[PDB]
């Protein structure tokens, strides 16, 4: 599993960084994201490429395979990580053109961080929806390094509880998004005894959404064993397909969303699943998804965390779909 | 103007899986407003399974009896107003087998132990239902919830009633 | 069975602005960030800013040779006279289930209905013809038009630009100056001296400097005629708005820069090649395949077509490589 | 600052095919600027074709022979100088065959007929050579040019020699 990553010259034009990854090779110009590797090259517009490494950053590389598109992205293997040109393509496959080199995930993650921070400019979030920003167009033009390093925020037990992770206030830097300005804020009436103040918790999750200054970002809001509430808002496009090696279950808590289903290993469309306030489904283990949504919404992504599950996936000793009727 | 769109056990739109090739029932999809409605009253009908783990949905509706469990559980209210009290279990071991796992009804009877205290969720607000207490849930209207927990003793399955088949 | 004329103006969308469309068993809804197309048994969705540029471009070139490809899914054949449109035509996930739709119109009624959405759907500042580095956005709610960068007169030469009757050659006083990314490019006319009387017949121009000044992108367009055979050239940016799937061989040869082109197999979709071109070289398109081409800097592009009626009829029996090897 | 690259019969940088799954010669690619470094002094290469149709590149050096054709062609001049003589026939069907299509060679002496004017190309620039006219070409240093014109008694086809057949 390679380690070997390599920053490479400034280009004198564009004022952008070119770095390495094994046999990779990433450079970016006024419009583009320009890959290549042994054997092949790949084009992908900068905006759409910042926003997919922003979260294949952000979420640590999540869980299964991130699609950057049809030809190019990651599979975790929790440590170590595999990077993919057309892995998942048929047309690569059968040809065998496709090419994949496997990493230590700390390795490739720094590389990945310094890729985003030279290649995303002033004014420009990639983490935002194009409504919210400005954008990646042109030479080099300072940086949004702020924009591209928020920490994760993630729940042991549950949000508010003593020593957790807090709840969102315009106070210490979140307030309400112009597109969920009329979400009711008000917390819910919460009363202990003596003695129990610590062990009597509720919170305003829907208000702590509203206040997400980020759009597709799955963030743990409560816990029970491996199984994770991951809520999120959502805006936009996903900007991955995302082809998880486990089920994985959404509940639309506002307005809606589309959801692209697409074979996992072949990426041949499969269905489009419109979701709308309190309907549940469940992404299949075989399946790539990618979401749309045209109103800032309320999604919750619930997880199973548990390690065991790809393998069992791959044994058949666990199901592709969680139930049968 | 932003509206804000949210369910109701009265007022919701069922979406659905449209298909190019697939089978719908792939997708395991339905909608908890929906599931609420035509349950019995704190009835907890599971409507996503992962493994062991769930999610139920549920309409509250009057008052419940007890429940308790060996682990944490947690409560989203997503529609109207629910009143939740906590007592903290003298012998918690007395009502829930401690190697089980989901909620267990642990009878319409007052348990034995002392008052943790009291919470009044709306649309959108999450409680925490911690191991070793004893909850219990009144609405003076219908109104509808979802638990993270484990299937159990209380967990309904009913999957061919309530999901898309095509 | 004929081609159909049946299409129809909608209602208003009171928040958006935005008014929708119906072509047969197709309708077409805008919001802030999306065209949202419906057809018997299926939907699709494509981000605003792709959809319009495709449309832009589908309009502008009279739906062109063969298949214009907005997307992986939706798309117009031209038939001369008539056209079809379509969802999910050549795309195997679609034609192997049964699920692609299509419908045939009378061009002029097909026209019209394209003409009146991107009116509709195109706001003040937004260019649908230009790079995105030259003009704005076109997301949210209706704002104004921009009637005149979607109304562009289509200039075709009759014999050769700067003929005695035939189109005129570009200059700043007819509105047309050199293009910001073609700056340093040589603007003198040639030297010609004709004798009395043949003054007429003795013509040249500076084509590169007729490009240099061409106020729109990927937009072949005829600056000189030998029966069928036609000199289109263009200036190209960014991304080529659609996959064009040719009835026949066109001939691509670069005359300034770069350009890459991304070959897909023109009935499955799937990838075939990557072809590379800098300053003078010359490559076919066959007509087995669809491009879609890639140019960083503002590029000089010469297409050359054959015009001729006869040739579809003929490549469908015979030769696909128009070259004897 | 903006640096527009054109190409040169001393300095050209050939692209390419790169496969995923089909057959480079599929692509007929070829460079003009190469094609005519390598040809004789305007030898006509076909380096596209279309049917009877043709794109020909040729180095033109010094003084060309007299040309003449049955149709309307053109000429691109793609790096250098080149100058351009046309003369009005008195007869073209002494020298051309109509019906016939694509450039005739005619000879070096000159055609009999009427001094019809003079052109002075550069790099970019594009010239008629008008059906029924004589033409002729002078280029002090090898100059490189495109014509559009018909397969014909002119055009040299080298198609596996010049194209990228790997
Ligand atoms: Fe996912």
């Amino acid at each position: 599993a390679r380690t070997d990553t390599e920053h490479l010259a400034i280009n004198n034009e564009t004022g952008y960084r070119s770095f390495r990854a094994g046999g990779f090779t990433f450079t970016r110009d006024e419009y583009f994201a320009r890959l290549t590797w042994p054997g092949g090259s790949h084009i992908i517009p900068i905006d759409a490429f910042l926003r997919a490494m922003m979260r294949d950053v952000a979420w640590g590389f999540f869980y299964g395979v991130v699609n950057f598109d049809h030809v190019f992205g990651t599979i975790n293997h929790y440590g170590e990580v595999t990077m993919f040109a057309g892995r998942f393509n048929d047309a690569y496959r059968n040809a065998g053109r496709d090419h994949e080199e496997r990493f230590k995930s700390s390795a490739l993650m720094a590389v990945f961080k310094d890729i985003l921070s030279d290649w995303t400019v002033e004014g420009y979030d990639p983490f935002a929806a194009p409504m919210e920003t400005g954008l990646p167009w042109g030479i080099k033009n300072g940086n949004n390094d702020e924009a591209i390093s928020r920490q994760r925020v993630t729940a042991r037990r549950m949000v508010g509880l003593p020593g957790d992770t807090p709840v969102r206030t315009d106070a210490n830097g979140f307030p309400v998004n112009r597109q969920f300005a009329d979400v009711p804020q008000e917390q819910p009436v919460v009363e202990a005894e003596p003695g129990f103040e610590a062990e009597v918790s509720a919170y305003n999750l829907f208000g702590y959404l509203s206040r997400s200054d980020v759009t597709w970002n799955p963030s743990v809001c409560s816990v029970v064993g491996d199984s994770l509430f991951c809520p999120t808002s959502e805006e936009f496009i996903l900007p991955v397909e995302h082809g998880n090696d486990r089920c994985e279950w959404f509940l639309q808590l506002s307005d809606e969303i589309v959801w692209d289903v697409k074979d996992k290993e072949s990426g041949k469309p499969r269905a489009r699943v419109t979701a709308r306030a309190g309907d549940i489904c469940c992404m299949p283990a075989d399946i790539r998804h990618q979401g749309y949504s045209t109103k800032r919404s309320m999604l919750l992504v619930w997880e199973n965390g548990s390690p065991k599950i790809p393998q069992m996936i791959a044994d058949g000793t666990a199901p592709v779909v969680p139930v049968t009727f | 103007d932003v509206v804000t769109e949210f369910g109701a056990l009265t007022d919701y739109r069922k979406g659905g899986v449209e298909i190019i090739d697939d089978d719908p029932r792939n997708y395991v999809f339905s909608n908890v407003f929906e599931v609420a409605a035509n349950a019995a009253p704190y009835e907890r009908v599971a409507v996503g399974k992962n493994f062991e783990y769930v999610i139920e949905s549920a309409r509250a509706e009057g008052t419940s009896g007890w429940f308790s469990c060996a682990h944490d559980e947690f409560v989203l209210a997503m529609d109207g107003q629910i009143e939740v009290h906590l007592l903290k279990l003298d012998n918690s071991d007395a009502y829930v087998d401690p190697d089980s796992e989901g909620a267990v009804a642990i009878g319409e009877a007052l348990p034995e132990g002392r008052k943790m205290g009291r919470i009044v969720l709306r649309r959108g607000h999450m409680a925490l239902l911690p191991v070793g207490a004893a909850y219990r849930f009144y609405a003076e209207q219908p109104a509808a919830m979802l638990f993270q927990s484990i299937e159990g003793a209380v967990t309904v399955q009913k999957w061919g009633e309530i999901c898309q088949t095509e």
